[PDB]
């Protein structure tokens, strides 16, 4: 019982806060706004059993842009490592990354 | 630096409240014909440091309390919602300079009824919490008008940026286009600090189960929001010349403002007989909220026919 | 996946606007009006590229072209510009309207002189 | 510690959470939802959200609430509190130190272990706060969302005047 | 995903036990009920705020809206339960078993 | 009285912001040159950070596609001391 | 940080100023003394008004709710369609305030 | 319809001006002729940047300078 | 007579005047003479924060003029 | 109750329901349930004794926990889509709850354990909108988010609701439990073809619906609450027995009646995906209730309880009832298996 009145009589009643793509408030950009844009472009009209399985890299890819999963497990590798080669003494901070070094622009 | 700006505010709002009480009792005792306290100091200028020391080694009442929590928390949060209310405050320049600061003296304003409720229900007194229960019922109605009244005056701001309420009345006082508000405002708020001639705390009081001490820590309380209410309405609707070289000017003059509706506040409980209970729930319900709910689509439909809406930023 | 190619350091010099907020927007719009083409391209290669690294060229002619901008007025009108926002940037929320007689100033002495 | 101080008023939000929820009586429970919904509250303004901090107060703190102890007041007048509360808090010390050594944790989800100040943007929304002009298209936009929720409440002043009424 | 978003989930499945294990109170159960909406409110404030979506930062507020008419319909049949029997225990509700 | 000032107040705005839109894109330059010299030095630090790692590409663009993403906050703060990184994330909401 | 840093000198100087004054004047040593109200000892009467006037603030209180981003409403492009919810939302409370009254709502707190 | 006006006048005035600014709020902005330039303010009142257009070469009516003639510009609202 | 009451107005007047003036000297005074940067808005605190890049000593109240580029 | 506001009362309940049908937008889903549940409070409380207010306070308890775990599961959908679109949920976990906050809002078991109550207390019109119009809106959501649900787990919940219901409602004598535990059986019926074929499943609610609708419209007919009081119409009204007769046997599916044919075409689509086992359980478990409507017909029209002396006087007095459309709901309920292929139309 879907019973699609907003499309039958022409109103738009909540398709405008479904989706962050949308047309917002003075033009503001949600923080995946072309991620889910490529993902929507993606899966539009061929079905959602279709869209599971040929759309997995557009959604793929924002989902990582929404939770930021990946670049996390990345930084934490990183850190990880930096913070072991500090603790060993094998590694020194440039003067870039310790704060006497006058930031650019 | 920033330490000595806090105890620099929150020292002189405990002396202007030790002194408020010296004002009251000199301008009430003038308007009544009579002199007030001239004996304990010069002019009675020692008057309440005679009176703090008076109760401050009182015996206390030690009552068997409910709650020994929430005995203890009432006075902590009365005065905690006593002294933060004056840290958004444009005089000229603000403490803590923040983007909602109406919406901030609005949200821990009505946050301060846990006093009222809290300290009446800690006592054992079955009649001590009815009064606190009918003290509740009354600042939580009057808060009403005084976020709509607060809204519809808002609507010329343009913001809830307190420090913008100083730049929108540079050209007239916001008194002259919302003077229905502003004595509606100046009653609600009245109604608000439970003053009198609304002060059906005297008549069982809420704080009378609590010690000398304590009660004190009330009473210095409630005399903080009479001032900081005072200041607000000053800000909110006689917002005086602001010379940004010197503002020893605009300091001066919301002093002087501020003083003169303090003591319009003592020179009206002097002069009108207390309401009872329903007929301030009459004058809030029936008579304020109608006025209010009209000046409210008044002010919302006013600067759409004039092309006045003011600016956001 | 890919690995991203971000451009060089030597390829990120460039000779920096070194001046302060309340210098830019009290030159502001005679800058806009006289340094518009450059600002223009950049913007519009900003919107169509998506894509800062393809911007760069055009981010240093507009760094060039509003140090061009600082010197033509440091040539001629030094004090009245000096007048101008030392009274804008002892503001708090840096009113253009505090400031309307420095303005006259120093928009007289740039029509004149430029 | 610092970086952590949405982490710590999340972790304060918890423990007030295990304090009330384990229910000593409906006068301490509205106490710790108070402070929880302070320190919530606080969790809300560390993101920039002010305007929800402040409808935190003004309305879930300022009406609901002090309604709840308004109720409560006037008509009410242990070991499994205690158990339960000690229950909870080792639960939720044992997550604390399991992030606290793992940098991650998996309770149904998979979550990180870093400060939470690392899930940000870096630029400026020019002469607007984003939420503020959010939450102003209520009005110009959400038509369909003020009637809904304006016919509701007016139903609900009718159906609270019908249900107290008693006959 | 972020570690606070955990404690908001945590601080709703404590709240959500607390609900579903009654003590004596009527009034606790609306206290553990309005939790769970705190918690929902802090949630979705903070995947609203970080996601810069900014049309949905009317959805908390209707979020409160709703549930607080819910929370004082809730109230006033505490109210009635109070009249009827004097507390508000869940012992006293055990009429219609039969 | 209000009518007359609020005009004169939309019309000061509307100056303000058209000071600003004549600064942006020279904030906005100096804002791309500020994110990818941040960048860089953080892919020369990864890549004399990483060199025990097995298996590591430094520079690894966890997205499958080519399009510029706009850098995290700990894409640009990552290695970098604690005040600077308490000074830009909390910086604005902490500001008096 | 500066707001936290208020709170915190606030709350400290209200609860050293409570402390001061519960343990003051138990310095002194008095005496110690028997102690053994309008109505006795009976029970509370639960009083339907009070609760009533409760729960016209909460929802009223909602309805503010709805009214509060009126300021930053009216600088919208959508002039016609913002103008008419105000007024509409307004006029809802009006409703709610005219059948609170009408239907016999606001009795002993009139 | 002046004979019961004056007798609510007479008993409960506060409900007749709540009612009069009411009905005043309401039907008067469709009345004003300042309601055309809140639009004409609001939606004149920069936010954002000014995206420029690629020159395709036919577009007399967009300017190449902000000085420039062509454009819509603010000369109602410098006067009104 | 009615003027008794004026020195304790006068006493509570300075003590709402600390305040102010205290408040007013100490935003002028740890920012170089000038009002303390009011920061509401986003685009005001990235310039506020070029303002502390530019100007070299990590205070964004020490303005650089002209004197800065050649 | 005013009339006036009864009938704007009945069409907030009825415009909660339509919200929750027309929309896409999950948070106007879960307005739709709160304005769905706070208008129906004054419609059970329409009588006001001390049984309605209980009975309205186990309601809003459970409907308030389902939709607080409906909007805890909107918002992990919003972490792990960021949209709010109503259809399928992209998250395992936001599927689990969200069928567990549906599960509690149409009393499926293990979640089942208020329906006798609430349906006890509360008056039959109210017991009626409860038991019809109340199941439209969750099997509506049900409808449009099945590509993510959980195939064991709706399974699950559908064999457990149809066995609690099925072995609960043999011991009853209150006519109101009766329907509830039917309802707990029609309801497992309904989800347990969900995923197979979901125009069976809105078959499954029409025509619950009409035979519900029939039962209470009976039950408000001779004002009878329990099985006794049932017994007792074959003199004051025989043919009323009559129809209680057939409605009851089709409820619990007789051939050739048409509350076999939800059934029937639930087997039947079923054994389609090579699940024999499944129905035949559920067929199994069908016939208790089946007996149990047996047993109701023994009671009420195949045999004639002896009456009392005032049923005389009552022969007096015809009924001066509204029984709105109960020839038409008693002819739809039980001579309509000849058009078992009608079921295409809510394809
Ligand atoms: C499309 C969907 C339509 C759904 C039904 C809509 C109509 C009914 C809705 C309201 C309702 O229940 O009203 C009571 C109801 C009567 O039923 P009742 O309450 O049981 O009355 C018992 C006695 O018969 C009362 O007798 P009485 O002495 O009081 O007066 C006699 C009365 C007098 O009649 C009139 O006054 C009617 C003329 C004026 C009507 C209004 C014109 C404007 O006539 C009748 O009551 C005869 C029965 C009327 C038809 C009932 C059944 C309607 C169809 C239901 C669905 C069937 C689907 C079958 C599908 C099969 C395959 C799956 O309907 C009417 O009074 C009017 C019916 C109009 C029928 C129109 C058919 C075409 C619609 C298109
Ligand atoms: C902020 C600066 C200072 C503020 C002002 C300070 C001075 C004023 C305060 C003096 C002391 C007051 C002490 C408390 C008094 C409490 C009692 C009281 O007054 O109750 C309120 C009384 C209550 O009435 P009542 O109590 O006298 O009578 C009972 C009520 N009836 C008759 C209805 C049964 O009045 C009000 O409620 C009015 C509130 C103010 C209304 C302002 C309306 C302005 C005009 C609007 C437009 C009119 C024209 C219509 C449209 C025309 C279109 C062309
Ligand atoms: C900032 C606002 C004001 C703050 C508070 C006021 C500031 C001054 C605080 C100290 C006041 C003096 C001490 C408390 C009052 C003593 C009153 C009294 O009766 O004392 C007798 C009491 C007891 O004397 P007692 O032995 O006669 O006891 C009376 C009871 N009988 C006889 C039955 C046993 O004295 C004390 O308890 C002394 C306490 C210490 C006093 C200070 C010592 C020096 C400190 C430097
Ligand atoms: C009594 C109700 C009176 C107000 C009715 C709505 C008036 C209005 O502003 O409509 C235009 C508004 C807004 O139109 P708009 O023209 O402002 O929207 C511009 C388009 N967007 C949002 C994409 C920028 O609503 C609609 O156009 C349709 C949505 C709601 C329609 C009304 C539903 C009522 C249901 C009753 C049952
Ligand atoms: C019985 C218990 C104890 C009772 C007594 C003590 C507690 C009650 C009295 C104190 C209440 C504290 C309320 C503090 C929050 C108020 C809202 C707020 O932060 O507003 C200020 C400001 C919003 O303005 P804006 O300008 O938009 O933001 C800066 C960006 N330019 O926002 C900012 O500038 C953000 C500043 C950083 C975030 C501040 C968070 C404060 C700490 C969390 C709450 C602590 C109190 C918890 C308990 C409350 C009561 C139960
Ligand atoms: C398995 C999943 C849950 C695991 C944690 C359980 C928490 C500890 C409680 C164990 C049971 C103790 C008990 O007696 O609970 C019953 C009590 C309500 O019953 P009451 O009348 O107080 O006591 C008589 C006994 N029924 O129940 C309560 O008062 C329960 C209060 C629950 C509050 C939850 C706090 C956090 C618990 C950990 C996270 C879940
Ligand atoms: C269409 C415009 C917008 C309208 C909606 C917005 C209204 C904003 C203000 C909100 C008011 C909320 C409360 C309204 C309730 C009205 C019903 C009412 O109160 O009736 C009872 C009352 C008699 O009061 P009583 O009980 O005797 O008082 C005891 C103390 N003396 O009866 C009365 O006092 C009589 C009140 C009704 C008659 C007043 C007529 C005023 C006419 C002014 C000119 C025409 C204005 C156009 C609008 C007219 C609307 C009817
Ligand atoms: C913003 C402004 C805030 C101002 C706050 C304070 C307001 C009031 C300020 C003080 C006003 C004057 C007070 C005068 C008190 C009496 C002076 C006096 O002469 O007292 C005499 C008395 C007995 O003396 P004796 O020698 O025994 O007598 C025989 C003489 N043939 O001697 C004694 O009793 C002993 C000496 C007592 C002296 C007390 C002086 C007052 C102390 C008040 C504390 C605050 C001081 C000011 C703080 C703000 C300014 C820095
Ligand atoms: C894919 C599917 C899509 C959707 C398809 C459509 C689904 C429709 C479902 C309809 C369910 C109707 C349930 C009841 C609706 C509300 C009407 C009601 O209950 O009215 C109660 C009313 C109370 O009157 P009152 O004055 O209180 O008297 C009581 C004692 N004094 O009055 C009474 O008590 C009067 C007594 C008789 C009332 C009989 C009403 C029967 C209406 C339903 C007909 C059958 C269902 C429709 C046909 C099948 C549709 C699927």
């Amino acid at each position: 019982p879907f019973f699609d009145v907003q499309k039958k009589l022409g109103v738009d009643l909540d398709h405008w806060m479904t989706i962050q793509s949308a047309e917002q408030p003075h033009r503001i950009p949600a923080r995946c706004h072309a991620f889910e844009k490529e993902w929507i472009e993606c899966a539009h009209g061929i079905g959602s059993i279709r869209a599971e399985k040929e759309c997995k890299i557009e959604f793929e890819d924002f989902r990582e842009c929404l939770l930021r999963q990946k670049t996390m497990k990345r930084l934490n590798a990183i850190k990880r490592q930096r913070d072991k080669l500090i603790k060993e003494g094998k590694y020194t901070p440039p003067p870039h990354h310790s704060g006497q070094e006058d930031l650019r622009p | 630096m920033f330490m000595i700006n806090v105890l620099t505010l929150i020292i002189p709002i405990l002396l202007a409240v030790a002194f408020l009480t010296l004002v009251e009792r000199k301008v009430l005792g003038y308007m009544q014909f009579r002199k007030g306290p001239n004996v304990v100091g010069p002019y009675g200028l020692l008057q309440p440091i005679a009176d703090a020391i008076k109760l401050f080694i009182k015996e206390p009442l030690r009552p068997a309390t409910s709650s020994i929590s929430m005995f203890i928390l009432a006075p902590i949060l009365a005065l905690t919602l006593a002294l933060t209310m004056w840290i958004p405050l444009p005089m000229p320049y603000p403490l803590i300079n923040m983007n909602l600061g109406v919406l901030f003296m609005l949200a821990m304003s009505s946050l301060a009824v846990y006093s009222i409720l809290w300290s009446g229900w800690a006592s054992n007194s079955k009649y001590a919490l009815i009064g606190a229960l009918r003290a509740v019922a009354q600042t939580i109605s009057y808060e009403v008008t005084l976020a709509i009244i607060l809204l519809s005056v808002l609507l010329m701001n343009g913001s809830f940026t307190l420090s913008t309420l100083i730049i929108t009345q540079e050209q007239v006082w916001l008194i002259f286009p919302a003077w229905p508000l502003a004595m509606m405002w100046f009653i609600s708020t009245l109604a608000e600090t439970n003053r009198a001639p609304f002060d059906l705390t005297e008549g069982s009081g809420f704080n009378v189960e609590y010690a000398a001490g304590p009660f004190a820590l009330f009473f210095m309380a409630e005399y903080a929001n009479i001032i900081m209410m005072n200041i607000f309405t000053t800000t909110l609707f006689l917002g005086a010349f602001h010379n940004p070289y010197m503002p020893e000017l605009y300091t001066i003059n919301f002093t002087i403002k501020s003083l003169l509706l303090s003591i319009t506040f003592l020179w009206i409980r002097a002069s009108y007989p207390r309401f009872r209970y329903d007929q301030l729930m009459h004058l809030l319900w029936k008579n304020f909220l109608p006025l209010t709910l009209a000046l409210c689509m008044w002010h919302v439909s006013l600067p759409i026919l004039l092309s006045s809406i003011p600016p956001q930023t | 996946p890919g690995i991203v190619e971000l451009p060089s350091l030597e390829d990120l010099k460039v000779q920096e606007v070194k001046v302060s907020s309340s210098v830019l927007k009290a030159a502001a719009h005679h800058y806009g009006a006289q340094c518009d083409k450059p600002n223009k391209e950049f913007m519009l290669c900003r919107w169509e590229e998506k894509d800062p690294r393809r911007c760069l060229e055009e981010g240093k002619l507009v760094n060039q072209c509003a140090l061009e901008f600082f010197r033509q007025i440091k040539r001629h009108c030094a004090e009245p510009f000096t007048e101008y926002w030392t009274c804008i940037d002892y503001s708090g929320l840096q009113l253009f309207r505090r400031c309307r007689k420095e303005q006259a100033q120093f928009d007289k002495c740039v029509l004149d002189k430029l | 510690m610092m970086t952590y101080i949405v982490f710590i008023l999340s972790i304060i939000f918890v423990m007030g959470f295990v304090g009330f929820s384990s229910k000593p009586s409906p006068i301490y429970g509205g106490l710790g939802l108070i402070v929880s919904g302070g320190v919530g509250c606080g969790i809300v303004l560390n993101f920039g959200g002010s305007f929800l901090g402040l409808m935190v107060f003004l309305i879930y703190l300022g009406g609901m609430m002090v309604v709840f102890g308004y109720t409560t007041a006037m008509a009410t007048e242990n070991k499994v509190v205690l158990g339960t509360f000690i229950t909870g808090l080792l639960m939720e010390f044992l997550m604390v130190y399991y992030v606290l050594k793992d940098k991650e944790v998996e309770i149904v989800f998979k979550f990180n272990g870093m400060g939470d100040w690392v899930i940000y943007d870096t630029g400026d929304s020019g002469f607007f706060s984003e939420e503020a002009m959010g939450i102003a298209a209520l009005y110009s936009y959400g038509t369909w969302l003020v009637i809904v929720t304006g016919w509701s409440l007016l139903i609900g002043v009718v159906v609270i005047m019908e249900i107290t009424r008693g006959n | 995903m972020s570690l606070v978003y955990m404690n908001i989930m945590m601080a709703f499945t404590v709240s959500l036990t607390g609900l579903l294990m009654y003590r004596s109170h009527l009034m606790s159960s609306l206290l553990c009920l309005e939790g769970m909406m705190l918690s929902l409110f802090i949630l979705a404030t903070l995947m609203i705020l970080n996601s810069h979506f900014t049309l949905a930062s009317m959805m908390p507020i209707i979020l409160l809206v709703f549930a607080a008419c819910e929370a004082a319909l809730g109230l006033s049949l505490l109210v009635m339960v109070s009249n009827t029997y004097g507390t508000d225990y869940v012992q006293n509700l055990n009429l219609l078993q039969c | 009285s209000m009518m007359r000032w609020n005009r004169e107040r939309r019309r000061l705005q509307i100056e303000d912001f058209e000071a600003r839109i004549a600064l942006m894109p020279l904030l906005q330059a100096e804002k791309d040159r500020r994110v990818l010299q941040m960048l860089r030095e953080n892919l020369e630090e990864e890549a004399t950070i990483m060199k025990d790692v097995p298996g590591w590409k430094v520079g690894e663009s966890v997205f499958h596609t080519t399009r510029w993403v706009t850098p995290m906050m700990g894409e640009l703060y990552g290695l970098r001391t604690g005040e600077e990184i308490l000074s830009s994330t909390y910086g604005f909401i902490w500001y008096t | 940080m500066n707001l936290m840093i208020t709170l915190l000198t606030n709350f400290t100087l209200a609860t050293l100023l409570v402390t001061i004054a519960f343990w003051l004047p138990q310095l002194n040593v008095y005496s110690e003394k028997t102690s053994p109200d309008p109505m006795g000892s009976a029970r509370l009467p639960f009083s339907m008004k009070f609760f009533l006037v409760a729960i016209t603030f909460l929802l009223f209180d909602l309805e503010i709710a709805l009214l509060l981003p009126l300021p930053w409403a009216s600088q919208t492009t959508n002039l016609n369609t913002m103008l008419t919810m105000a007024l509409l939302l307004i006029f809802l409370l009006a409703v709610s305030l005219a059948y609170e009254w009408t239907q016999k709502g606001l009795e002993w707190t009139e | 319809v002046a004979a019961f006006l004056k007798n609510v006048w007479a008993k409960e005035p506060v409900l007749v001006a709540s009612f009069a600014i009411a009905g005043l709020a309401v039907i008067l902005p469709t009345l004003s002729p300042y309601t055309k330039y809140s639009l004409m303010i609001n939606r004149a009142t920069p936010y954002n940047y000014p995206v420029p257009l690629r020159d395709d070469g036919n577009m007399p009516d967009v300017p190449s300078h902000p000085q420039d003639p062509q454009g819509p510009s603010l000369e109602w609202l410098k006067r009104l | 007579m009615w003027f008794e009451v004026l020195p304790g107005i006068a006493v509570m007047g300075v003590c709402l005047f600390i305040p102010g003036m205290a408040t007013a000297r100490i935003h002028r005074f740890s920012n170089g003479g000038r009002e303390k940067r009011v920061a509401h808005y986003s685009y005001q605190w990235y310039l506020m924060e070029r303002d502390r890049r530019v100007s070299g000593v990590n205070r964004y109240y020490v303005s650089k003029g002209l004197e800065n580029i050649d | 109750m005013n009339p006036i506001i009864l009938i704007i009362i009945l069409m907030t309940v009825m415009l909660g329901t339509i919200i929750v049908m027309i929309s896409t937008h999950w948070l106007l889903i879960w307005i739709g349930f709160e304005m769905n549940m706070l208008a129906i409070i004054p419609i059970m409380m329409k009588k006001h004794n001390p049984r309605a207010t209980e009975a309205s306070t186990k309601y809003f308890l459970t409907q308030s926990t389902a939709s607080m775990l409906l909007m805890m599961a909107i918002i992990i959908n919003l972490m792990f889509s960021g949209q709010w679109t109503v259809m399928k949920l992209f998250n395992p976990m936001a599927s689990m709850l969200m069928t567990m906050a549906l599960a509690m809002k149409l009393g499926m078991a293990p979640f089942h354990f208020w329906v006798p109550e609430v349906t006890q207390g509360i008056p039959l019109s109210s017991g009626l909108i409860l038991l019809t119009w109340q199941k439209l809106a969750p099997m509506s959501v049900l409808y449009q988010i099945l590509p993510s649900i959980n195939l064991d787990l709706i399974l699950t919940l559908s064999i457990l609701s149809i066995t609690i219901g099925g072995w609960g409602g043999l011991n009853q004598t209150q006519l109101r439990k009766i329907m509830a535990y039917s309802s707990i059986a029609h309801m497992g019926w309904m989800t347990a073809v969900l995923l197979y074929n979901p125009t069976m499943t809105l078959l499954n609610l029409i025509i619950y619906i009409i035979m519900t609708s029939t039962m209470f419209t009976l039950f408000m007919a001779n004002s009878t609450t329990t099985t006794l009081s049932l017994s007792h119409t074959w003199n004051k009204a025989p043919i009323m027995t009559i129809l209680v007769l057939i409605t009851l046997l089709s409820m619990g599916g007789l051939p050739p009646l048409s509350g076999f044919m939800p059934k029937w075409m639930i087997i039947q689509e079923m054994t389609k995906n090579d699940s024999i086992i499944l129905p035949t359980l559920m067929a199994i478990t069908a016939l208790l209730n089946l007996y149990f409507y047996m047993r109701l017909t023994y009671s009420t029209a195949l045999t004639m309880f002896p009456s009392t002396n005032n049923m005389k006087m009552k022969w007096q007095f015809p009924t001066t009832k509204r029984m709105t459309l109960l020839p038409t709901m008693t002819v739809l309920s039980t001579m309509l298996l000849p058009l078992t292929p009608i079921l295409s139309i809510l394809e």
